RNA sequence: UGAUGGCCUACCAAGGCGACGACGGGUAGCCGGCCUGAGAGGGUGACCGGCCACACUGGGACUGAGAUACGGCCCAGACUCCUACGGGAGGCAGCAGUGGGGAAUAUUGCACAAUGGGCGCAAGCCUGAUGCAGCGACGCCGCGUGAGGGAUGACGGCCUUCGGGUUGUAAACCUCUUUCAGCACAGACGAAGCGCAAGUGACGGUAUGUGCAGAAGAAGGACCGGCCAACUACGUGCCAGCAGCCGCGGUAAUACGUAGGGUCCGAGCGUUGUCCGGAAUUACUGGGCGUAAAGAGCUCGUAGGUGGUUUGUCGCGUUGUUCGUGAAAACUCACA
């Protein structure tokens, strides 16, 4: 990640499509131990996302820095993943785990704002999220950590979803609770649509 | 675990920890020094460090250190003992307030100009 | 032998999990009314009671959609023996932040987390499913 | 109390517009000192502490007056981030400042030092005062016959009054309406950054 | 025996009391019974309000006022009831008039425009 | 004895208390609260409030409606003082302040003007309570030390690449009205107070407002290896030193030290001491026990917990409801 900022007379910088927030969480050095020496490679974790919400995971195992980036960018386009929510909130606590990291996550009034931690925050705010709490545990680690964000979020469906299950509708299944807070996500999502029409 | 054993008994925390003993939590203490000798930091932090053994109004003997360049302090001073953490020397946990009842301030120190008890500079 | 009901739930989720789309059960009435709400708000798909050894026997189905997929999330007793629990009308927990529903056995039978709340009484909850 | 520096130092610093129109900011975007050249060590610490600081410097508050705003902000029943911006759009210098009869802040700050600004009828020394929706706002005639103030008020094509305050007459009477609404600050750089430092 | 109280409220420089009723072996701050009043020498009008009927309960149980504070009762005319010599009228005075919250900014739009 | 009551007393009888912890050791006044914590939870009883205990020490007694009777008493000691040496006389954990302790805690202050209390029919008398002032950035809250223009930045410092740059629109200068401070002038609410004699404020001529004068009289304080915003140069080269950790100095340190130069805070700014959370680091919320901490060497079983299916009762647990209820301040909402 040094030297990044250059301007040329070459053809292109391979710009694209899908505007996408990336972030990097950590790399720790690799060392194998050839005989009698050591070689040192890195090892980037990639999060990817929009910021409707979509999500994905790359993981660069590469003896260069900007290789694992790629690496890890390229893998979170083979390794997306999406999440519902309710416009800036979550639909429901949830908790995720990757074998010792757990993660909790909670609805918060609209506005409260992602209070996460570092690289929970990354992993969230690449998402569609504004407005959620959560926290973490164990695993005294990050690439555990990170990977148990994906496992929580996993756990995140619609209402229709329950609704399906039970047979019965929302209701039960959607109280008024988040029956008005969907509401209200829709109806910002239904507004937006309306004035970006003209 | 057993909510009945628990109501039998249980749920304590592990131990205090504690760190202060010249007395009170005392913010400071003030005694007299002696056994001013310098002895050897740890090995790669080769050096030698000033440092004294003080006898405090609160009836412990304890060890502190001497920061900065220069000391003022001798035998039989009325030295003002801190605490502090000095994990470059061994069972040193004390220092000594430059500017105060008996030590003078570090001379000319001006990166600090705060600690080192180095007044304002005219 | 201590608790029947936490072998109910208990036996609900191993035979969901291991993929099974049908339990058997021995039919004392408190599990016989917990899998009858159970289909009333359709997280199983039907359950019936027959004769067996010197009591009676429930039969549960449990509702697949499409694929072997099963309508309940899980089931976990909470106000199990030596940590009974009991709740008031006004802070009757919502399943799931509201999304699943819950057993609460009122002094007047039995209800849910939104008929309590409807009705106000309170006194006992039990497992939730969602 | 009150700070001492000017605002071409912090602007260069900060890399923000404090002034507004420094043309020796722009003259020297990078940080003053010998190293505003060098580059940073980027961290979004220093993202939201750039960001506070422009709010602490832009405004001519201060620290400890400015922590406690966020403090109210957070206690008011609306998110942090939009008490904090309306409340820092609530200032007695701030009010008149946005009427355009102040050509900087520190015009309204020490103006509100000498007493040349009158609330409701009390006059108020105190730039920390609170100025209250439809509160009669007027200017002293000792200030008014001044010669730089007979400049501010009647050159007064300085930034237009918003929609909450109203300049209704030669006595520069800002009738204040409503609060300041985020649809109509149009308020610098955003401060969800400070709520959620803060708030940890 | 029983004395009803004027009791000190407010910080320094502006003075307020509460009329309260209590024993005298206490302090002037203690338990009250009941808060039956309160007064402000501060404010202009001297201003007072008065639980009516329970001090007229205490009255006649026999609450002695204190030398101020019966003062403060006939400037109520309270004291005017429970003798009842003349029989009980309105005697404070009041606050000023005053105008309101909403009035005074539709006369400076009425002015400015 | 005011009333019950081994409260006491004569007799009778042998009970009564505990592992749901007696009896012991140590420890501590306690609550409205306060603070941390998202919450639970945790820590405190500052001050402001509510009660209790205690007033050289230990025993005893008094009276009055009412006594550990702090400025009531006797008796036994201590200590101190005076002593015709025979003997007597003394008690601030009240307001000041003195000495001692300790790092640390202040006046031997003004009025009873307002409030409260006691005596007096009252006038009035008494209150080191109270109302006030003094002393401490002890702490919070609020204000000022100015302001604009002003160049290619002058003077200079520092780097320097030797160009030039940081200082720096800073500056020198040209103008602005001067807050507050300083000088003069008036200047009280608080008091519808009390007194029935014509008066009545310690606070306080303070604020308050009324003219005056010029930028004029008012800024320092930590950091700059990373964590963690702030770097270079120069200097000491394992020395000097710095560091909350990890850790920087054995000639070129952005880590030391020194200079600029930058970060930030500001009459403050940092250091020490302590508590909460972060800690899930007691895991009720919200932990584990094959190899990381953790199944006694193995049995039974007292206490304890603990429960099969089903009929009726009770509604103790549990829930639903009405009311008394939880001082004020607390804390918050809303108003001034």
């Amino acid at each position: 990640r040094g030297r990044r900022d250059d301007r040329g007379g070459r053809g292109r910088d391979g710009g694209d499509k899908s505007n996408y927030i990336e972030r990097v969480v950590s790399i720790n050095r690799v060392s194998k131990v050839v005989k009698g020496g050591r070689r040192f490679s890195f090892t980037a974790l990639v999060i990817v996302g929009d910021g409707k919400g979509m999500v994905g995971v790359g993981y660069g195992k590469a003896k260069e820095v900007p290789a694992a980036i790629a690496k890890g960018v390229e893998e979170a386009r083979k390794n997306f993943f999406r999440v519902p929510l309710i416009g800036s909130t979550i639909t429901h606590p949830v908790q995720g785990e990757a074998a010792a990291g757990v993660v909790m996550l909670r609805p918060a009034s609209p506005g409260t704002g992602v209070i996460a931690g570092g690289a929970a925050r990354a992993v969230l705010e690449c998402a569609g999220v504004h407005d959620i709490l959560a926290k973490s545990l164990g695993s005294d680690n990050a690439i555990n950590v990170v990977h148990a964000t994906v496992a929580a979020l996993k756990l995140l469906q619609r209402p229709e979803e329950v609704a399906a299950r039970r047979g019965l509708p929302i209701e039960d299944v959607a109280p008024a609770g988040m029956l008005k807070a969907r509401r209200e996500s829709e109806a910002l999502a239904a507004a937006a649509a309306r004035e970006g029409s003209a | 675990p057993t909510i009945q054993q628990l109501v039998r008994k249980g749920r304590r925390d592990k131990i205090a920890k504690v760190k202060t003993a010249a007395l009170k939590g005392s913010p400071q203490r003030r005694g007299v020094c002696t056994r001013v000798y310098t002895t050897t930091p740890k090995k790669p932090n080769s050096a030698l460090r000033k440092v004294a053994r003080v006898k405090l109004t609160s009836q412990v003997e304890v060890t502190a250190y001497i920061p900065g360049e220069g000391h003022n302090l001798q035998e039989h001073s009325m030295v003002l003992v801190r605490g502090g953490r000095v994990k470059d020397l061994p069972g040193v946990r004390y220092k000594i307030i430059r500017g105060s009842l008996d030590t003078q301030g570090v001379k000319n120190r001006k990166q600090a100009r705060s600690r080192y008890g180095a007044k304002k500079e005219k | 032998m201590t608790d029947p009901i936490a072998d109910f739930l208990t036996r609900l989720r191993n035979a969901n999990s291991a993929y099974h789309d049908e339990v058997t059960l021995p039919h004392s009435k408190l599990k016989a009314n917990i899998a009858e709400i159970l289909k009333r708000e359709g997280y199983i798909s039907d359950y019936r009671t027959e004769d067996a050894r010197v009591g009676k026997s429930l039969v549960v189905q449990l509702k697949y959609g499409p694929s072997r997929e099963r309508s309940i999330a899980g089931l976990r007793r909470v106000s199990k023996p030596g940590l009974r629990v009991y709740a008031k009308s006004t802070n009757l927990p919502r399943v799931l932040g509201g999304l699943g529903v819950a057993i609460i056995s009122t002094s007047s039978g039995l209800l849910t987390d939104r008929q309590a709340a409807r009705q106000g009484v309170g006194g006992e909850v039990l497992a939730y499913v969602w | 109390a009150r700070y001492t520096g000017p605002a071409t130092r912090k602007s260069r610093r900060l890399g923000v517009d404090l002034v507004g129109g420094d043309q020796s900011f722009e003259k020297r975007p990078y940080p003053p000192g010998q190293h505003g050249r060098a580059r940073i060590k980027e961290s979004e610490y220093r993202q939201q502490l750039q960001e506070k600081q422009k709010a602490r410097f832009s405004y001519g508050v201060m620290e400890k007056q400015f922590r406690r705003y966020y403090e109210e902000a957070n206690r008011q029943p609306g998110k942090t981030g939009d008490n904090l911006l309306r409340i820092l759009e609530s200032r007695l210098d701030n009010v008149v400042y946005r009427a355009g009869l102040a050509r900087t802040r520190r015009m309204a700050r020490q103006l509100v030092s000498h007493g040349h600004f009158l609330v409701n009828g009390v006059k108020v020394d105190i730039p920390s005062y609170r100025v209250s929706q439809y509160d009669i706002i007027d200017v002293k005639e000792k200030s008014l016959n001044t010669l730089p103030f007979q400049i501010a008020r009647e050159t007064a094509g300085e930034r237009p009054i918003p929609s909450w305050l109203q300049v209704v007459g030669e006595r520069q009477r800002i009738l204040v309406h409503q609060l300041p609404e985020r649809a109509q600050i149009d308020v610098p750089l955003t401060e969800q950054l400070i709520v959620e430092l803060y708030s940890k | 025996a029983v004395k009803i109280k004027l009791t000190r409220l407010g910080k320094i420089r502006n003075p307020q009391y509460r009329i309260i009723v209590a024993d005298a072996r206490t302090r002037r701050d203690g338990r009250a019974i009941e808060v039956i009043g309160r007064y402000h020498p501060k404010e202009e009008p001297s201003l007072i309000q008065i639980d009516s009927e329970r001090a007229q309960y205490w009255l006649g149980v026999g609450a002695q006022p204190t030398e101020p504070v019966l003062a403060l009762l006939k400037i109520t005319g309270d004291w005017q009831k429970f003798k009842g010599l003349p029989g009980a009228e309105g005697t404070l005075k009041v606050k000023e008039p005053k105008p309101s919250k909403l009035d005074l900014f539709n006369a400076a739009l009425a002015e400015a425009e």
